């Protein structure tokens, strides 16, 4: 039973190629009820500077089921997370300036307002739903 | 007679003005405050706490309001009420770890003491110190005191040890007393000294009493020894044991009669006469201050569908022991009449309430002794 | 620190903490908006009124009650009246604790996932529990074997048990504890002149009858004394200065109980009524049952009740009966009172139903998270 | 839930997918697999022939030594000798599914293929089948060592189809069971009123092929199965021989499910031993 | 009834009687933090006796005290392999539980089958009698409890062809 | 000190120790599981309540006593009972003494290992023997030869004994018991027009029965009798203040062991029955037998039965002989403490199987292949 991240070394030398002689340097990881950081040096860290970061997916995915509320209709309520990642993940990004990024969203076009379309699971038949800001504001 | 605990300290030790009216108490750990006789009342007059040392002892000298304090450190102090507070004013020592007891040489001379390190940090005052000093009986003891009790005369001394030999020592200072009176038991009476020794290494002596004179001393181990040294019957001794649970206390409260109580809480009477070896008990002393119509059925209801102790018992008339008598008592004393004719008798418990008692009612015999 | 306890239902509110011995929480379920109006700059206000102040107001005022078949029905009408009781009746965070909720049975099904999906995804709550009306009665009583009867305003119950076992043909459960007779009784006094009565004074009517009718005791010879004495006639009092008199009213109203057939209602009188559903039952239980019988809820608490009662149930019973009559004083309390310990209890605290499982659940099952 | 198929759920899926592709056109990633199974299999699956069009399922086992010598081999030339095949090296034998050996109805082998197993089992046991119908005594006995702490072999009588076992008990905790539950069904079928002969033997092989009592006073199973023809009929037959092809095995796995399960009483009892200690207050 | 039983748990209520010692000192030579003080035992005079109790032949108990502090172990007559591995697939499960009930010498200790370790902190923390009241007699009860396993487990192995075989 | 001794069979459990005056272990050999959803749920209850508190909660409880052909089947439902005597009768092991046990003549072939098993793997008693329970009745009489009967609530057996060398054609084993009286006997209830009937009143109609039948002195005089008579007609309460009065039916249904021909049983009456024994017997000592026809159990208590089957079986009888018939008072009670007091003759233990015997085979040391 070793810890996790140990699976994750050998694709770091699954990568092989000139240069990946050595234990230094440091890993950034994320997930969904857990994200991590460790500052591995010949595979030894220090305890209060390895990380063991507790935000992560789950603490988004809800926090997106709110953002329903902005815009978007028709749905079981524990559908209604399914439908949140189905969209979510293809299309959400980030922006430089808010205050930019309302007006392309605003004017110009389905490059940003893009349409999905779904099913209402209260007794599986349609729904065609919006796309747009709720992309650059996810993540 | 009376109780109430007005708040439920850990009363590990009570202390007074000699009118019994100001209690000051060992606490948990390492915070004090001394409570007052409001009436019959308990409330709030002080709060200690640069005595360290969690507490132990005292001695409240109770006329000349001076509580040398004890306990876990050598931040020891005569505590005097500066009118403002009870505050300290040191003590000089070469104990270690801690002080359990301490004594003053009745008339009020200095104080033993009982150590953290094995020893008698036999303490004197010096004006010069601003404070006291000390020397050590390091040897001929082996091992450190629990309890403490001078002869009247008061550079006589009297102790119960870890280092169980049960011996009679003195402990003359010279530069602030003069050696004692020929003393029966032994009396070559300077520094550090042996008098007696009855071979009794039975126990750890844990409780040592003079009669009303002293004539007689009795004592007591932990392991619950109950015992004599007699001078007049020619450094006559006894010794006994309890049938019951295990000591807290004992006293005199005459040349011929004890109180004794342990972890049965009840006190249990002890008489006597002369006839060296005959140790004789009296029977149980007190009458529970409950009666059995206490209940309240709604919420042994609401307790019974949770079960946390739900299934009965008369052990609970007592938070376990039964007889009122708790998680448990833990003292006892003389409020007035005294080891001769008693008017009233107090008692203090885990529960931090004040008790007093029913005495006179056992007044109902005549005379003592008998030289045998 | 505590989580709270609460009447959620019909008739007076009766809401407080767990660990208390009473509600704090205390006046009229009521939605209050205007009609008339807003004349006097000066006077300046929000749109509606809660109880107390749907009193304050109450000339102006279009006042309503949710409390449809004995349902507190529209999510709406709760919401604001739920903000009130918190934020500001109780002046606290519903956020601080789960929450003993309650609920009778027979109600539509999905209305509960809505409640919760207000409670919860409105009101975001920690956790709730909702427990079964009846159930609040054991602790208050003590009682565990007996019968466990209910009337205020806005839900009738009557629940056997026998260490539980509350029986699904043999209980009696109903749309409303005591409400529709003060229409017989206003159809009464419209006979005492009475061109002169309104909606809004029902609640005034009950409070006369609160404070002056009694369970007739004898009703045949009742009305013979009625129809014979001026004994039974008392003074009553009205808020410009005017006196009124009344007295056979008083009791002739207060038979309706044992009489709904008065109305033509298929309900006998109706400890008779119900005692009929005790018939479907095992023969055992009767003289224990009977030694053990419990009463609460607002109109339980009427003058001339159990000495009418006892005499009518022994009408009804079998012979060698000895009877227990556990009707206290505030014995309409007494069910909010025994929902407060209940929340102490431990052992009741081990399955809290949280948000959290909403959260991940949705709606679509919470009602197989019951029974 | 706790049931089972011949055919696998990671096999199945997985080339049906593979052949749904196959149908499609599609291009490779890269398969190999070995595992395991009942009987000691060593399973196998590959990317043959190295192309972008080929698959190979392949199987060995040390005690196809003691199987060959039997003629298996033509049912399966005919149930599984309709696809287009070759032996790998390594393993006992081979099947190639091409993706140009796929049919029009590429389903429709799926399950017969996956269920191979069993049916290789069935393919010889067939011949203890026609020797009790041809009425014939001791025929041609399959001795194998599937296992070996164990032992078996398949044989025939005139009235009835035969197989007998051997295992060694480990452990008394395990003795003391299987020297009594298998004694009420040996005596006791009432409720079950349907099974052949199954005697479990905390001592004793039969008497042409070993001899009774070669235990330790219970120390060695050596069990024992046979049919009435209410079982060698064309069908009782088939269910019976899938339970077996798993049984014992598939039962010691039962074993520590049940093993796992006590601790629900074990966690209530131990939580109120937690709840009662606190009564001395 | 086992009748003796009494005369037993009456005479170790009794020596719980004679001998409810347990209280505090920390230090006169050496330091002041109260120890394991039933396993730090330098010398006699200060202490309880060290003592072993048979109930017959088979069965016994361990005492063992410090002056403040004490040991218990206990021995059984069963030593079958059907008794003991059975009952220790639940003395395995039981030691995690003692670290949420805090006084045993947390083994299933050979010679006897357990041990325990007790100290006066116990006797400032709550309660008086009624502890050890249920405590010596709670300690019987989990024995009987084993007849409530032991008709569990041996209708386990009634679990065995009353799935495998009457599934047909 | 002790050797255990039980009457571990049908009726009551009627066990004490070796040697006693009586049997003292005694309640009902059947016990009660709940019925129920338990709707109160946590309130503490373990899930059976057993002979005497089953009786307690019989409106709660599903019990059992299997089929008819034996007396149970799934016997490991007395596993609990087991406990129940070791402890919750006794607090005691039997693993610590000589244990008597008993079982019945002709016991299906499984019986003795399947029982030894545990009597030894579980119950590891130091060393056991089984008795049939016919002798121990003459034990306590002082008695070796004789016509011995059974009639109780398992089984019935008819037992000639020559001081041994009992009759294995001539012994006359029979499954009837009291236990099986009820099915006729209650259908009754509906010419009684009683809309209310069940299960868990044949323990009344047993107890009126036991409080009040006999059996018919000349029937048809009785039927004329019923026919123009009701002091027949005796009174009984029941549980929520009722009374039934009833009692024709009190000697007409005691009629049926004449007539298992009620149900169309081809079964002939009891004494014409019982005579193929002594049919079979010897035919000297038909003479003798006249002084030697003892009779027992708790299905023997009732009145007119016995003067009735001695003029039956006169009916079947010469003269010419002297005889006795021999009927104890409490012969319902008695076998146990004859059995109980045979242990005295400490040669009764010789007999025992040790654990080392049941061990070392098995049960294999004397099961079944033996007789």
């Amino acid at each position: 039973i070793a810890v996790q991240a140990v699976l994750a070394l050998a694709a770091s030398w699954t990568s092989r190629q000139v240069g990946e002689r050595t234990l230094t340097g440091t890993v950034i990881d994320s997930g969904d009820g857990v994200t991590h950081v460790i500052p591995v040096a010949e595979g030894y860290v220090i305890g209060s500077c390895i990380k063991h970061i507790p935000i992560a997916g789950r603490d988004i995915t809800y926090f997106i089921q709110q953002l329903l509320r902005d815009r978007e209709v028709g749905i079981p309520p524990e559908q209604s997370l399914e439908t949140a990642k189905a969209v979510k993940e293809r299309y959400s990004y980030v922006c430089p300036d808010l205050v930019k990024e309302f007006n392309k969203y605003d004017t110009d076009g389905s490059k940003w307002i893009k349409q999905y379309t779904g099913i209402n699971a209260i007794s599986k038949k349609e729904f065609s739903i919006d796309v747009g800001y709720e992309r650059f504001l996810g993540p | 007679m009376a109780y109430h605990s007005f708040l439920v300290e850990p009363i590990s030790c009570h202390a007074w003005n000699k009118d019994r009216t100001q209690i000051a108490i060992c606490p948990n750990n390492h915070e004090v405050h001394i409570y007052e006789k409001s009436g019959n009342k308990w409330v709030q007059v002080h709060e200690l706490k640069e005595h360290n040392g969690q507490v132990t002892g005292v001695d409240w000298a109770p006329d000349s309001n001076r509580i040398v304090t004890c306990g876990t450190d050598r931040n020891a102090y005569v505590w005097t009420l500066k009118g403002r507070t009870w505050k300290p004013t040191l003590v000089i020592l070469r104990i270690n770890r801690a002080a359990r007891c301490v004594r003053w040489a009745p008339n009020e001379k200095k104080f033993a003491v009982g150590s953290g390190s094995r020893v008698i940090s036999i303490c004197y005052f010096e004006q010069e110190n601003d404070w006291w000093v000390c020397k050590h009986i390091k040897k001929p003891i082996r091992s450190t005191v629990l309890s403490l009790d001078w002869h009247p005369n008061s550079v006589l001394l009297a102790a119960g040890s870890c280092d169980f030999k049960c011996r009679i020592f003195s402990a003359y200072i010279k530069e602030v007393e003069e050696r004692p009176a020929p003393t029966p038991w032994g009396s070559k009476m300077p520094f550090g000294e042996l008098m007696f020794e009855s071979s009794s290494s039975c126990g750890w002596v844990h409780g040592v009493c003079f009669s009303a004179n002293g004539s007689r001393v009795a004592w007591v181990s932990h392991d619950s020894t109950v015992c004599l040294a007699d001078a007049d019957k020619k450094m006559a001794v006894a010794t006994l044991a309890s049938e019951t649970l295990p000591l807290l206390a004992v006293t005199f409260i005459t040349e011929s009669s004890l109180v004794a109580a342990g972890h049965d809480c009840f006190p249990v009477l002890f008489t006597y006469d002369s006839a060296a070896g005959k140790l004789s008990f009296g029977g149980r002393l007190d009458v529970p201050k409950q009666s059995s119509q206490r209940g309240l059925t709604a919420r042994e209801r609401f307790q019974n569908l949770d079960k946390k102790a739900s299934s009965e018992g008369s052990a609970a008339a007592g938070a376990g022991l039964d007889s009122l008598h708790k998680n448990s008592v833990s003292q006892i004393s003389v409020l007035s009449g005294g080891k001769a004719k008693c008017s009233q008798f107090c008692t203090t418990g885990m529960d931090g309430g004040m008790s007093i008692w029913d005495v006179r009612s056992l007044e109902s015999a005549l005379k003592d002794l008998k030289i045998v | 620190t505590t989580a709270l306890v609460c009447d959620n239902g019909s008739g007076l509110v009766k809401a407080g903490f767990a660990g208390d011995d009473a509600p704090r929480a205390v006046f009229p379920s009521i939605v209050g908006r205007p009609r008339h109006q807003g004349v006097m700059v000066g006077m300046g206000q929000k749109d509606s009124y809660v109880g107390d102040e749907a009193q304050s107001k109450r000339g102006i005022l279009t006042l309503k009650y949710p409390i449809e078949h004995g349902i507190i029905t529209n999510w709406d009408d709760m919401e604001k009246i739920w903000h009130h009781t918190f934020y500001n009746e109780l002046r606290v965070a519903p956020e601080e604790h789960p929450t003993l909720l309650t609920e009778a049975p027979l109600n539509p099904k999905a209305n509960r996932e809505k409640m919760t999906q207000i409670m919860f995804e409105t009101f975001n709550v920690p956790a709730m529990y909702v427990a079964i009306q009846a159930v609040l009665s054991l602790y208050a009583s003590g009682r565990t074997t007996g019968i466990v009867l209910d009337s205020g305003d806005g839900v009738t119950h009557n629940v056997p048990i026998y260490e539980g076992y509350a029986l699904p043909h043999a209980i009696m459960r109903l749309d409303l504890a005591g409400r529709d007779l003060t229409d017989y009784l206003m159809k009464i006094l419209t006979e005492r002149g009475y061109s002169f009565v309104t909606t809004a004074e029902r609640e005034i009517v009950r409070d006369i009858k609160e404070k002056l009718c009694y369970v007739a005791l004898d009703f045949e010879n009742e009305m013979a004394t009625a129809a014979s004495s001026s004994s039974l006639e008392k003074s009553y009092e009205l808020p410009d200065g005017q006196v009124i008199t009344i007295g056979n009213e008083r009791f002739r109203c207060p038979e309706t109980l044992f009489q709904p057939s008065f109305i033509g209602m298929e309900s006998a009188g109706i400890h008779e009524t119900t005692y009929n559903s005790i018939m479907k039952c095992d023969i055992d239980i009767r003289k224990d049952l009977y030694a053990n019988n419990v009463m609460s809820g607002g109109t339980t608490m009427y003058p001339g009740i159990a000495d009418r009662m006892q005499k009518e149930i022994t009408a009804l019973a079998p012979s060698t009966m000895k009877i227990k009559i556990i009707a206290p004083p505030e014995r309409k309390y007494s069910v909010w009172i025994g929902g407060s310990i209940l929340a102490s209890l431990s052992t009741f605290q081990q399955m809290w139903i949280t948000k959290q499982e909403y959260d991940e659940a949705g709606p679509s099952i919470v009602h197989r998270k019951c029974f | 839930m706790i049931l089972l198929e011949v055919n696998n759920r990671i096999i199945e899926e997985t080339l049906a997918l593979k052949f749904e592709n196959a149908a499609a056109g599609n291009k490779p990633e890269a398969v190999e697999v070995t595992f395991a199974d009942f009987d000691g299999v060593l399973y196998h699956i590959s990317n043959p022939n190295g192309d972008k069009t080929k698959v190979m399922v392949s199987i060995s086992l040390k005690f196809y030594k003691e199987l060959q010598a039997h003629g298996a081999d033509e049912l399966l030339k005919r149930v599984y000798g309709s696809y287009l095949v070759n032996p790998e090296s390594g393993y006992n034998v081979s099947l190639l599914y091409d993706l140009e050996n796929l049919p029009a109805s590429k389903d429709s082998i799926v399950h017969q293929a996956g269920m191979l197993k069993r049916n290789c089992f069935a393919s010889v046991f067939e011949k203890y089948f026609q020797f009790q119908e041809e009425g014939k005594e001791g025929e041609n006995r399959a001795v194998i060592h599937y296992r070996d702490d164990e032992t078996m072999y398949v044989e025939s009588k005139k009235d009835r189809v035969t197989v007998v076992f051997s295992t060694v008990f480990k452990d008394d905790d395990d003795v003391v069971i299987g020297k009594v539950f298998m004694q009420e069904f040996k005596e006791g079928r009432r409720a079950s009123h349907t099974a052949p002969q199954v005697l479990f033997s905390h001592r004793e092989p039969p008497l042409e092929l070993k001899d009774t009592d070669a235990a330790v006073g219970d120390n060695i199973g050596y069990i024992t199965f046979v049919l009435f023809p209410r079982h060698t009929n064309a069908s009782a037959r088939d269910n019976t021989i899938n339970l077996i092809h798993t049984f014992r095995d598939y039962l010691h796995y039962h074993i520590k499910c049940s093993k796992a399960y006590i601790h629900t009483r074990m966690r209530a009892k131990t939580s109120d031993f937690l709840k009662v200690l606190n009564r001395a207050r | 009834m086992t009748a003796t039983l009494r005369p037993y748990l009456s005479a170790v209520r009794a020596t719980l009687q004679a001998a409810l010692c347990l209280e505090n000192f920390s230090s006169q030579v050496v330091e002041r933090h109260n120890k394991p003080e039933v396993e730090v035992r330098s010398s006699k005079e200060l202490l309880l006796q060290p003592v072993t109790i048979s109930r017959n032949e088979k069965e016994k108990v361990l005492i063992e005290g410090s002056i403040n502090s004490v040991r218990v172990s206990i021995a059984v007559k069963q030593a079958d392999e059907i008794e003991k591995i059975l009952c220790h697939k639940f003395m395995r499960f039981m030691m995690m539980r003692a670290e949420n009930f805090f006084i045993l010498r947390r083994k299933p200790v050979e010679g006897y089958d357990i041990s325990f370790l007790i100290t006066n902190f116990h006797t400032e923390q709550m309660y008086k009698h009624k502890l050890v009241d249920f405590v010596i007699h709670f300690m019987e009860e989990i024995d009987k409890e084993i007849s409530e396993m032991k008709l569990s487990v041996n209708a386990r192995a009634r679990i065995v062809a009353e799935e495998f075989l009457k599934n047909f």
